[PDB]
């Protein structure tokens, strides 16, 4: 019934210094009801590495899981991460700013 | 300040990566148990519980968990009756106390129904708060029950706290653990954009108060929560917006367990 | 980690007080039990806070600190003989049986009339009858079965099987 | 609400004995106990449900499953001279911490070497005393059943076809005849009525004792088939 949207938040674990491997996590917060499909992309293709987290609950009812794999950062290769929920009529994608 | 919690799951449909009841406990925001209708093993998520609790704990308190699962799916498919509901409905519980500072103790329990808030219990009143009219009904079921409820105003306020400690004490070594962080500051081009960073530290509390030239607060800001790096560390970062042309300088000030830096900011 | 006295003596009337003490490694509760000599025991009380639990027919008052709990039946008859078991639980809820406390009722008795009367065959039993500080002993390796208490619409007895004026190591009077 | 089968068990020692439990109550927890003098009641095992057996303070010897969620029977597979009791049943209402277990009537367990020793009662009924009479103006009766071995027996009065309760003042627990080994016990039961309804030469009296035995499905040799029996001594009135 009740229903809340996701707060996707991609980033890196290490500071990047690019060509030197690091761990890119996507970490999925307040989203309700508990089942959700979570998938990394890299410039497109769905990386087949993605190593997620038990999922975790909150005193708010809402739940957390992080979702992370190693990644080489270049200056040219993109990474987002893919979400479909059901609090979603079609999956959300954000992509990883090195900023 | 330290809580510990458990919570428990009902859902509708044992749909994959979520089984049909799931039951975690937590102490101070860091999980330590587990229990799911995949395994029926309480199971520990932290070094620190396999070691300081011997095989009997883990054995008996699954054989108590089984018979909350059971009773869990049950009161599960007694609020879809109410409701004449059907497909998926997901059932949740909270538990547990937390030992602030000042040594006032505070204790908790509630129930969740598609998220929203159930009913809940009044410890101090030994009486049960409802939300609609299925609720209601619940409470004066509930409430039939006095050696029930005095049963767990005596968990919440005299038992309870005994696990926290012995949890605290077990952990101390994890929870108490001082991990200084790692500050960079990197640059960024408008279409004028100065970051203070920090990485791998360890409590989740860090100050980040960006100064201006020599003694002036900047007011204008951006802030990024405590994201969990997920190797148990936790990093952040704070984002000022440097005027276009004033030629002042910045630094970032970052403070963590009485350990304050200083920082230039190109 | 439970102890528990095993001998109570009351007059019928009045009231008893059957003790409960604890060393459980946590607390959830202390319930009471009355097992009525071979019957299965019956649900009494159950006590996890500090007050007492006024039912009228009894009350249950319990010592978080001090670490006991009593049963205050009062009231007493010949329905209120039997043996009464406490269970504590535990911090992993495990229940703590005690031993337990037989309660004894005296019947109090208006016209204490110490009679032993030859009982006859249809073989001479003894009936010493209808004597409550009289206590009975059995002894000579023959057969004195010990004292009990019937009803009417209030006496009591001692079956025994020398002569029944023979004066056996009971502390007779 | 909670009953046991068999209430009472004769086994040599080695045998197939299944103590099996039932319970109206709708209740999914169902534990397993065995009561012994000295120390109380220990748990042996127990179900949190269907098929949920688990173990207790005592599995020793004893294993325990549960078919449905009425029946929850304790199996021991290799019967044993002191794992001789009285079984207590139980139910209970999942309060958690609060818990009221319901018990079942008991289940008198007894393990033998040798089953030639099981010995049903003698039946003896004791006409009053002449002087209780003339004294009391009340006639105390007295019934011993003695030479029996097991304690499994139940002594009841039945006066004219009535089971009375009103005087009857069985002794609680019996004695042994001869304290040593085997050692046949013996117990005694006294009933006074009023000296009118001794008077009386229409008022039937009776000592019933029932035996709980050696059960028809056994082996016995021996002449002979001392198996479960109601014995008894009837009684009249005279002037
Ligand atoms: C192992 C320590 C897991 N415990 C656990 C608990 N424990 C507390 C439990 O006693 C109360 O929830 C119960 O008495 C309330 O009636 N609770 C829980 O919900 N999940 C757990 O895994």
């Amino acid at each position: 019934a009740i229903q809340k949207t996701p707060q996707i938040q991609v980033y890196s674990r290490h500071p990047p210094e690019n060509g030197k491997p690091n761990i890119l996590n996507c970490y999925v917060t307040q989203f309700h009801p508990p089942h959700i499909e979570i998938q990394m992309l890299k410039n497109g293709k769905k990386i087949p590495k993605v190593e997620m987290s038990d999922m975790s609950f909150s005193k708010d009812w809402s739940f957390y899981i992080l979702a992370h794999t190693e990644f080489t950062p270049t200056e040219t290769d993109t990474y987002a991460c893919r979400v479909k929920h059901a609090s979603m009529a079609e999956p959300k994608t954000v992509y990883w700013d090195r900023d | 300040t330290h809580s510990l919690r458990y919570f428990r799951l009902a859902v509708s449909d044992p749909g994959p990566v979520v089984p049909e009841f799931i039951s975690v406990g937590y102490v101070d925001s860091h999980p330590i148990t587990t229990y799911d209708s995949v395994t029926r093993q309480k199971e520990p998520k932290a070094p620190w519980m396999a070691e300081n609790l011997a095989p009997d704990h883990w054995e008996r308190y699954t054989q108590l968990l089984r018979g909350w699962q059971q009773t869990f799916k049950a009161e599960l498919r007694h609020l879809q009756r109410h409701y004449n509901h059907s497909g998926l409905h997901t059932y949740q519980r909270m538990i547990g106390c937390e030992l602030l500072e000042d040594g006032s103790t505070t204790g908790f329990l509630q129930y969740a129904y598609d998220g929203q808030d159930f009913i809940i219990f009044n410890k101090d009143t030994l009486s049960w708060l409802a939300m609609d009219y299925v609720a209601h009904i619940t409470k004066q079921a509930w409430e039939a029950n006095l050696h029930e409820l005095q049963y767990q105003k005596n968990w919440l306020e005299e038992e309870c706290i005994a696990w926290l400690k012995r949890f605290l004490e077990y952990g101390r070594d994890t929870l108490e653990r001082t991990e200084h962080p790692v500050v960079r500051t990197t640059r960024k081009e408008t279409f004028t954009t100065f970051f203070c960073r920090a990485h791998g530290f360890y409590p989740p509390e860090i100050s980040m108060t960006w100064m201006k030239n020599g003694e002036e607060i900047a007011q204008e800001v951006d802030y990024g929560g405590v994201l969990p790096s997920g190797d148990g560390t936790y990093q952040t970062w704070l984002s000022v917006n440097l005027d276009p042309q004033s030629n002042d300088v910045y630094s970032c000030h970052v403070e963590h367990s009485g350990r304050q830096m200083v920082l230039e900011a190109p | 980690g439970v102890e528990q006295p095993a001998k109570l003596m009351s007059v019928e009337g009045t009231f008893a007080r059957v003790n409960c003490t604890y060393s459980t490694s946590g607390f959830n509760g202390l319930s009471w039990y009355q097992q009525r000599e071979g019957q299965a025991p019956v649900f009494l009380s159950y006590v996890v806070l500090d007050g007492l639990k006024d039912s009228g027919h009894f009350s249950t008052f319990l010592s978080r600190s001090n670490g006991y709990s009593y049963l205050l039946l009062t009231e007493l008859q010949i329905k209120d003989s039997a043996s009464y078991l406490c269970a504590v639980r535990d911090s992993n809820y495990q229940l703590i049986w005690g031993s337990g406390t037989k309660l004894i009722i005296k019947p109090n008795i208006q016209n204490p009339d110490p009679a032993v009367y030859q009982l006859r065959d249809s073989k001479s039993v003894c009936l010493f009858t209808d004597f409550s500080q009289t206590n009975v002993s059995q002894s000579k390796d023959s057969y004195i079965t010990d004292k009990c208490v019937l009803d009417m619409r209030k006496s009591n007895s001692a079956v025994a099987w020398f002569a029944c004026a023979n004066a056996f190591n009971n502390s007779i009077i | 609400a909670v009953t046991q089968s068999p209430r009472n068990k004769v086994a040599v020692t080695g045998g197939k004995v299944t103590l099996s439990c039932n319970q109206t109550n709708n209740h999914n927890n169902m534990y397993w106990y065995r009561q012994d003098t000295g120390h109380g009641l220990r748990l042996i095992h127990y179900s949190y449900g269907a098929g949920s057996t688990e173990k207790g303070d005592i599995p020793d010897g004893y294993k325990a499953s549960r078919p449905s969620q009425e029946n929850f029977s304790l199996i021991l597979e290799l019967a044993t001279p002191s794992q001789t009791s009285v079984y207590f049943c139980a139910s209970g209402d999942n309060w958690g911490g609060a818990e009221t277990l319901y018990f079942g009537s008991g289940t008198r367990l007894t393990v033998l070497e040798d089953l030639n020793k099981v010995f049903p009662p003698e039946v003896a009924v004791f006409e009053p005393s002449e002087a209780e009479i003339s004294h009391t103006q009340k006639a105390t009766l007295v019934c011993l059943a003695t030479g029996f071995f097991p304690d499994h027996v139940e002594l009841s009065w039945w006066v004219n076809g009535k089971e009375v309760h009103s005087g009857v003042c069985t002794d609680p627990q019996p004695l042994k005849e001869q304290p040593a080994l085997n050692d046949s016990y013996a117990l005694s039961s006294r009933l006074r009525v009023s000296a009118t309804f001794w008077q009386n030469p229409r008022n039937h009296f009776r000592c019933q004792v029932q035996f709980y035995g050696l059960s028809e499905n056994d082996e016995w040799t021996q002449d002979a088939k001392p198996v479960t029996q109601i014995v008894s001594a009837e009684a009249w009135g005279r002037a």
